[PDB]
């Protein structure tokens, strides 16, 4: 196939539009107050790196709807399903109903697309306070595992996402990057890059949503998520301006280039004053292979 | 007590956000008070302890059962401007008729003051929303203010939130409209920009979102919100990877031709300017900029 189909499910006020709206739409955290509860299903796609393109289906989970899709429409809704992206509000009460209707999730995909990705999402983790954070993610990953376990999807996915931060988009990052079928060659020609260029390392990351795609290397293990969400803050005071990211250049250190309609990537060079031009220039040949 | 060179005054009714707004700006002014008292310390009219000091007011639903006594009409003369705080959440248009009345009361007292109005907590609020609720009450006191007879009265109203930008771009202007002593440095800014391929330059302090300075050019076109964000890109793309240009720089170029440029000028002051080229390329664009700049920070270089 060359089309992908992602449910974004849970209970409302989960804050999954929000996700969506931030992470396709240019949407700023705080933006996400005026959303409203969104109503049945709310489509949306996106082509994704060219060749693939993405179908997302967020689903206003108020119990009625939620109901709705179980009953008349579990063959519309869990037919021919890539991924499930479930979502818990960290902050729910009704916590055992929100695993049961994520079981019942389950159980009509166990049964239309047995095959699909399961993902899980413990949203707005920053009303919890950190000495907090872990356990209670612990603890939820633990039941959810094993819930998961019995509706055939053994070992799921989880991640610990809010708005406010950018582990929102490692989590949207790996999620879509389960997606991707050709990461050989892309990683392959990264390492090359690398190489040529005789960088520190190189990160690829998808021009529209600015997700990481591969990278080629002590340093920060969330640094690919912190470099997203720095950069799309970029992107919205670069609003005004009404003109997209094309360059930027840092102490003569760091070098962010978009290469195609589709990749930009982002060198962190190793010296301090490599001639500037003979840098560019490698950066030039580069598109040829990522576009 | 308080020993600052302007009293600037916040006035609204209980939980506009009057003393959320004194704690993010009394902070974020720790870099001016230090900049322009001693890192720089020049006008006579300077050795200050600090440059403002922001007294608030509380104001009680509805000014008619009572009216401003004595002490605060002193107050009023003291104070160099005046920071109206109209609490978007709710109505406003009781509040757009008290501000007539703070006006015409302060205005006989002590004219000649700023009068400044803050249309906040504006934050999750769509755009065409803050147009019409501006453009609305922006016309609602241009119509309270030609019955009360003073229709002269200068009024600057702002779109801030304690959780935006807003804040820091509004008092940015609301504190140089106050102390004309600071405006040599917009001055020198005048002046790089001058006869230039730039549009636009601000002089940011690395730890505050308050700029220290900028042009007098009219057409601020809100760069504020691009250049005070690419302080932020900088400073935090750069803290990942650590581990006459010797110092920290960053250039950016947008699709249309656009150029974000940062210098810094003088250990944690640096300068963010917008470079805008009809087809000139940009390695030399920015060279002829350095040039321009590499002057005006000679100029900081000697008063410091
Ligand atoms: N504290 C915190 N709040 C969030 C976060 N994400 C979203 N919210 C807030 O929660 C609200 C929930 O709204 P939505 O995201 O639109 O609701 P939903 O989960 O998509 O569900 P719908 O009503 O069912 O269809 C918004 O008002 C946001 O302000 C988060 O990560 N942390
Ligand atoms: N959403 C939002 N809330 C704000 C803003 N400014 C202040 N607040 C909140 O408004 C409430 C009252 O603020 P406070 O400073 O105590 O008001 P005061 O009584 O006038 O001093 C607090 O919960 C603040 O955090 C703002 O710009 N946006
Ligand atoms: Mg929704």
């Amino acid at each position: 196939n060359n089309r992908k189909k992602l449910l974004l499910m849970g209970r409302s006020g989960s804050g999954k539009s929000s996700m969506r709206s931030i992470i396709f739409s240019n949407y700023s955290a705080f933006d996400t107050r005026r959303l409203g509860a969104t109503i049945d299903v709310e489509h949306s796609h996106l082509r994704f790196l060219g060749n693939m393109t993405l179908n997302l289906w967020d689903c206003g989970g108020q119990d009625v709807f939620m109901e709705n899709y179980f009953t008349k429409q579990k063959d519309h809704i869990f037919q021919m399903v890539q991924v499930l992206i479930h979502v818990f509000d960290v902050e729910s009460t009704e916590v055992l109903k929100d695993i049961e209707i994520f079981a019942k999730a389950l159980k009509q995909l166990r049964k239309y697309s047995p095959d699909a990705k399961i993902f899980v999402l413990l949203h707005k983790m920053d009303l919890v306070q950190l000495d907090k954070r872990e356990e209670l993610f612990q603890i939820m990953m633990k039941n959810l595992s094993e819930t998961s376990s019995e509706f055939g999807f053994p070992n799921l996915i989880g991640f610990p996402t809010s708005i406010w931060d950018e582990s929102l988009y490692k989590a949207w990052s790996q999620i879509v990057c389960s997606l991707i079928p050709n990461m050989s060659n892309h990683q392959s020609n990264l390492k090359k890059f690398k190489e040529i260029m005789n960088a520190l390392e190189i990160i690829l990351f998808e021009r529209t949503t600015f997700l990481v795609i591969c990278s080629s290397n002590l340093l920060d293990p969330k640094r690919f998520e912190k470099i997203s969400n720095i950069m799309k803050n970029f992107k919205q005071s670069c609003t005004k301006l009404k003109s997209g990211f094309k360059t930027l250049i840092l102490n003569n250190n760091i070098y962010v280039s978009e290469l195609s309609s589709n990749m930009v990537c982002f060198i962190v060079l190793k010296d301090m004053n490599i001639p500037q031009e003979l840098v560019l220039e490698n950066i030039k040949k580069a598109k040829e292979f990522f576009q | 007590a308080t020993d600052s060179k302007a009293m600037v005054l916040l006035m609204g009714v209980r939980r506009c956000g009057k003393s959320s707004i004194c704690k993010v700006v009394f902070h974020n002014m720790q870099p001016l008070d230090t900049l322009y008292l001693e890192s720089t310390s020049n006008p006579s009219l300077e050795h200050f302890s600090t440059l403002i000091d922001l007294a608030v007011m509380e104001l009680p639903g509805q000014l008619n059962y009572f009216e401003p006594s004595y002490d605060s009409e002193r107050l009023f003369k003291s104070v160099g401007a005046l920071v109206y705080v109209i609490d978007s959440q709710d109505e406003y248009i009781n509040a757009i008729t008290n501000l007539a009345m703070i006006i015409e009361y302060a205005y006989k007292v002590n004219p000649s003051i700023n009068i400044e109005v803050l249309i906040h907590k504006v934050d999750g609020l769509s755009e065409d929303f803050k147009v019409d609720a501006q453009r609305d009450i922006m016309q609602r006191t241009g119509e309270e203010l030609l019955e009360l007879g003073l229709d002269g009265v200068q009024v600057s109203f702002y779109l801030t939130s304690i959780f935006d930008h807003s804040i820091y771009e509004a008092f940015s202007r609301i504190v140089q409209k106050l102390i004309p002593e600071l405006s040599f440095l917009e001055n020198m800014l005048d002046n790089l920009i001058q006869h230039s391929k730039i549009e636009k330059a601000f002089l940011f302090d690395v730890n505050s979102k308050i700029y220290v300075s900028t042009d007098s050019n009219p057409v601020d076109i809100q760069m504020y919100e691009v250049c005070s964000e690419f302080i932020d890109v900088t400073i935090d793309l750069f803290d990942l990877y650590k581990a006459p240009r010797n110092e920290l720089q960053n250039v950016s170029q947008l699709a249309n031709g656009v150029i974000i440029y940062l210098r810094q000028m003088i250990r944690g002051l640096a300068l963010v300017a917008i470079i805008r080229p009809n087809g000139t390329d940009m390695e030399s664009c920015l060279t002829v900029a350095d040039y321009n700049i590499d002057i005006f920070k000679k100029g900081l270089e000697d008063i410091w």
